[PDB]
């Protein structure tokens, strides 16, 4: 059977380099066009470059043009990626796929590899910046408000947000936290609090992000 | 660009539901076939359909596409836990020199709770952080089911996808779903538009929430 096999991901730090391979059988490689596609955690198929039967066309996304150099040797039945300038958003598993011979219309990957695993990530400990967000009506239920703290670019994973101290703790959301393309992480807290209690109760959200020893008290007043 | 696709399908066992590819004249409406790839629960892609309707030995006839326009269609009857995945349209696009276009990926769901629909809030730059030079709306996104949504942006009306920062949902604790979605812009650009948007569209809802500086 048609068999694709990537390897050469790994983790690597922005700036740097890595070197794919694809190892295909079960088929003559030589007479087939070949692609790298990925995909990014949580997000759907991106192409990346393809090359044809014997390397006289090569293509790429302009996401990775003049940084990854796609190859093959056809002696050896192997398909490369060479990437180098790699950045956070590099981040993701890459698939190695054969285009199915077609008469027109653009042809489709047939066949697909299981994938390596790319990892692009800064080391270096990030402390976060914390913004209040004033409290709003909009969106909550009558007599009540929604406000919040946004906690911004920080690495590595975790930070702790809590309210007043512990003392709040009824309605609180902490979201999960999104790693953005920069390779460093920002969440939101938000509680919903009676409408009629923001001239008087103060609010103020504790963050603690222990792996850079930084700790944050944000009080978030009605704008 | 990319092909827009519903972020979930979902129905009971046995039921016959629809997954819709939309391109544009750049693409699909530019003579391209279009291909889907089925992509199961932390597998790779594998090929459903091929040159809009032909259907690779393997796959069941339970499973058909088809290419109208500008747009597309992948239909899946008597479905069952097993069909459960996401699945990918695929075309090629004239645009750029030329390049492959994926869709953006629909989640098939067999229903074991009733749907529910995302509740959103939005909240506008801080004052504080645009003294800071920096400016970040804030879209939150909790309690529904199924676990995949959209999240589009807008500056007045215009779609804006630079500087966006979208979470893949997570499970509450009370087990339905929640994301979060960041625009990052300058304070120069917050303050010379009208107002920006989050728009989120989850099954047969789109709720879309504005402000304005």
């Amino acid at each position: 059977e048609v068999q694709l096999v990537e390897s050469g991901g790994g983790l690597v730090k922005p700036g740097g380099s890595l070197r794919l391979s694809c190892a295909a059988s079960g088929f003559t490689f030589s007479s087939y066009s070949m692609n790298w596609v990925r995909q990014a955690p949580g997000k759907g198929l991106e192409w990346v470059s393809s090359i044809s039967s014997s390397s006289s066309y090569i293509y790429y996304a302009d996401s990775v043009k003049g940084r990854f150099t796609i190859s093959r040797d056809n002696a050896k039945n192997s398909l490369y990626l060479q990437m180098n300038s790699l950045r956070a958003e590099d981040t993701a598993v890459y698939y190695c796929a054969r285009l199915g011979y077609c008469s027109g219309g653009s042809c489709h990957f047939d066949y697909w590899g299981q994938g390596t695993l790319v990892t692009v990530s800064s080391a270096s400990t990030k402390g976060p910046s914390v913004f209040p967000l004033a409290p709003s009506s909009k969106s909550t239920s009558g007599g009540t408000a929604a406000l919040g703290c946004l906690v911004k670019d920080y690495f590595p994973e975790p930070v702790t947000v809590s309210w007043n101290s512990g003392a709040l703790t009824s309605g609180v959301h902490t979201f999960p936290a999104v790693l953005q393309s920069s390779g460093l992480y920002s969440l939101s807290s938000v509680v919903t609090v009676p409408s009629s209690s923001l001239g008087t109760q103060t609010y103020i959200c504790n963050v603690n992000h222990k792996p850079s020893n930084t700790k944050v008290d944000k009080k978030v007043e009605p704008k | 660009s990319v092909l827009t696709q519903p972020p979930s399908v979902s129905g009971a066992p046995g039921q016959r539901v629809t997954i819709s590819c939309t391109g544009s004249s750049s693409n699909i409406g530019a003579g391209y076939d279009v291909h889907w790839y089925q992509q199961l629960p932390g597998t790779a892609p594998k090929l459903l359909i091929y040159g809009n309707s032909n259907r690779p030995s393997g796959v069941p006839d339970r499973f058909s596409g088809s290419k109208s326009g500008t747009s597309a269609s992948l239909a899946i009857t008597g479905l069952q836990a097993e069909d459960e995945a996401d699945y990918y349209c695929q075309s090629y696009d004239s645009s750029l020199s030329g390049f492959y276009v994926f869709g953006t990926g629909t989640k098939v769901t067999v229903l074991g709770q009733p749907k529910a629909a995302p509740s959103v809030t939005l909240f506008p730059p801080s004052s504080e952080e645009l003294q800071a030079n920096k400016a970040t709306l804030v879209c939150l996104i909790s309690d529904f089911y199924p676990g995949a949504v959209t999240v589009a942006w807008k500056a007045d009306s215009s779609p804006v996808k630079a500087g966006v920062e979208t979470t893949t949902p997570s499970k509450q604790s009370n087990n339905k779903y929640a994301a979060s979605s960041y625009l990052s812009l300058t304070p120069e650009q917050w303050k010379s538009h009208r107002s920006y948007s989050c728009q989120v569209t989850h099954e047969g809802s789109t709720v879309e929430k504005t402000v304005a500086p």
